[PDB]
């Protein structure tokens, strides 16, 4: 057998990975192999694999054994381009010995890091894997902690995606919780760290394997992962329309693209959105989808906190960053959940240079023994920082009820804003109408016609905005114009900050 | 319009033209009617959708032609998108 003989059996076997039978269980369970998962998510013909012909060099346990050779050693690792830009990405093979992490393993998922971060390039990971391989011990601990320390390393430097396409147990379900988003395949992926037998070994609590680490779980309850979808397809058809929001590197401003959308459009539709009655709710996601470049938003973790909205949408052709209230939920109250999903939306866009635009309509926070016990306190904290830290455009659409200290943190002015506006039926207070006057007019005579006065003064956008609170107060039809307007401009904008060593957010 | 197949094709222009998003609104029924040929002909009895329409309104149905054209477009408009996609300002 010649070398070049050799060379090409060598080819052929990396391709074909753990053997076809082990390729015919993957299609049998509705799921794609890590290589034809790599064609759909990359531009035809831009994929370049490296370091195909790596091979374990464990040789304890029998490991030694040229029928445990496999080549590429259960991980495809390359770099290609999703509609001309450039993007790392690598995908876990679950047909070479599970999928589970070995050293080398880790080793090729490192090395794409290490050039992802030197030439300023985003990496995505397709995440499978049962675990450490523990034939080698040690080795994939080694292997966890280079992982670790890449992910750590790389925030803020470039975006992090990660989209879980199977199971993940042991040290594999911590780099999806350091990368910046988290994405699930219904009923196909899971992520725990101890499987359902060790559950029920140590407590006497029964449960399967899609309750205890179900994509819809950790989509609805845990808030854990921010969307999942249907199957493979679905997920990476998905994945490539939301790379395309994010820029490759936070060097980089927010990407701009050609936009067909004119920008000085007015919006009637949101004249009457917001009802005149203080009781009745409305749906914030009509006033989100009539603003934003031909109605396109993409909605983070539907399913979870709904009582707040965060997501991506684009104005003027820029990617921008949206969050809001719903008053649809909870009266639009904050919460504990809320503050989470929050702060970790708004910390993102920050860090690669993605404008903020708020849409405030909080009546304060959710009372209850449940919400104090849990650290309410601590945990709203998390949102008030992430928007007072921020050094990115910010602009702010009160659109009814701003009460209390939910006011601030729900970015008003005072946490250095850019702009901020008012719709007529906006109202800013310490409290409502009713609670103030009973407090400032205790036993007085004549509380009712106190009751009107105060209405009369306080119940309306006044008394904030001739104070500086608001820059204007706008017909909600020319919203859309004013918002394109100040991107347009306070996209050249930067300010100084003292130096720190790094930030000391509440956690 | 000056005669009855220029009002009748104006109007049936307008229909297609016409937005309506966010109820369910009845132009499908309109716009078929009004090209159907015993409302061309003028054969129009006071019971005339009820006999056209047995089994309830079902839609317009595509023919040959009609279907290659709708092919055509959907698959132009698809890659439309596409290619729009791909359009960045210089890095
Ligand atoms: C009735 O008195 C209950 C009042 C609750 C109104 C809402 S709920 C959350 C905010 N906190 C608060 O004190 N008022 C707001």
């Amino acid at each position: 057998t010649s070398v070049n003989e050799r060379i090409e059996n060598k080819r052929r076997t990396a391709l074909l990975g753990g053997g076809q039978r082990r390729i015919d269980a993957q299609h049998k369970r509705g799921k794609l192999t890590a290589r034809e998962r790599i064609s759909l998510l990359l531009d035809p013909g831009s994929f370049v694999e490296s370091d195909m012909f790596v091979e374990h060099r464990c040789a304890d346990f029998g490991m030694a054994a040229d029928k445990n050779k496999f080549p590429g050693d259960s991980v495809v690792t390359g770099r290609g381009r999703i509609n001309g830009r450039l993007v790392y990405v690598f995908s876990q093979d679950f047909t070479v010995f599970g999928g589970s992490l070995s050293g080398a393993h880790a080793q090729k998922i490192c090395k794409i890091m290490d050039q992802a971060i030197t030439v300023g390039a985003p990496v995505i990971g397709l995440n499978d894997s049962g675990g450490a391989r523990i034939q080698e011990g040690v080795e994939s601990l080694a292997g966890y902690a280079d992982i670790f320390l890449r992910n750590v390393t790389a925030s803020g430097v470039i975006p992090q995606i990660s989209l879980i396409m199977g199971p993940c147990a042991g040290g594999a379900v911590y780099s999806p919780a350091l990368t910046d988003f988290t994405f699930m395949v219904k009923d196909t992926s899971y992520l725990f760290i101890t499987g359902p037998d060790v559950v029920k070994s140590v407590t006497n609590e029964d449960v399967t394997q899609e309750e205890l680490g179900g994509a819809k779980t950790h989509t609805t309850m845990s808030g854990v992962a921010h969307r999942a979808f249907e199957n493979d397809v679905d997920a990476l058809c998905n994945l490539r329309d939301f790379f395309n929001y994010l820029p490759l590197s936070s060097q980089d401003p927010a990407p701009v693209r050609e936009c067909h959308d004119p920008s000085d459009r007015l919006v009637p539709e949101l004249d009457t959105i917001v009802p005149l009655e203080s009781t009745k709710a409305y749906n914030m996601v009509d006033i989100i989808h009539s603003v934003v470049d031909e109605r396109e938003f993409f909605e983070i973790m539907p399913n979870y906190a709904k009582n707040i909205i965060v997501g991506f949408a684009r104005m003027n052709g820029r990617t921008v960053g949206i969050v809001g209230n719903q008053p649809k939920v909870a009266s639009g109250c904050l919460d504990i959940n809320s503050s989470v999903k929050g702060a970790r939306f708004v910390r993102f866009c920050d860090a690669f240079n993605i404008p903020l635009i708020t849409f405030v309509d909080v009546p304060g926070f959710l009372p209850g023994t449940a919400q104090e016990y849990g650290g309410i306190i601590r945990h709203g904290a998390k949102l008030l920082y992430a928007f007072a830290e921020a050094t990115v455009p910010k602009v702010t659409v009160i659109t009814r009820k701003a009460y209390g200290g939910a006011y601030d943190v729900m970015s008003s002015k005072h946490l250095c804003g850019d702009t901020n506006y008012a719709w007529p039926t906006a109202e800013i207070a310490v409290m409502g109408a009713k609670g103030a006057v009973e407090i400032i007019f205790k036993g007085h005579e004549n509380v009712e016609a106190a009751q009107a006065e105060y209405i009369e003064k306080f119940a309306n956008p006044f008394p904030a905005a001739v104070r500086g609170f608001v820059d204007d107060i706008i017909q909600p039809s020319s919203t859309r114009a004013r918002i394109c307007c100040d991107l347009d401009v306070l996209a050249s904008k930067k300010v100084q900050r003292p130096w720190r060593k790094h930030a000391n957010i509440p956690l | 319009g000056s005669d009855r197949t220029e009002a009748l094709k104006r109007m049936a222009d307008a229909l297609d033209n016409y937005v309506i998003r966010g109820v369910t609104h009845n132009i499908a029924l309109l716009r078929e009617v009004i090209i159907n040929s015993r409302f061309v002909k003028g054969d129009i009895s006071t019971k005339f959708l009820s006999d056209v329409y047995p089994d309830g309104f079902k839609g317009h149905m595509l023919t040959k032609s009609e279907k290659n054209q709708l092919l055509a477009i959907a698959s132009s408009l698809f890659v439309a998108f596409q290619l729009r996609a791909q359009h960045f300002q210089e890095n």
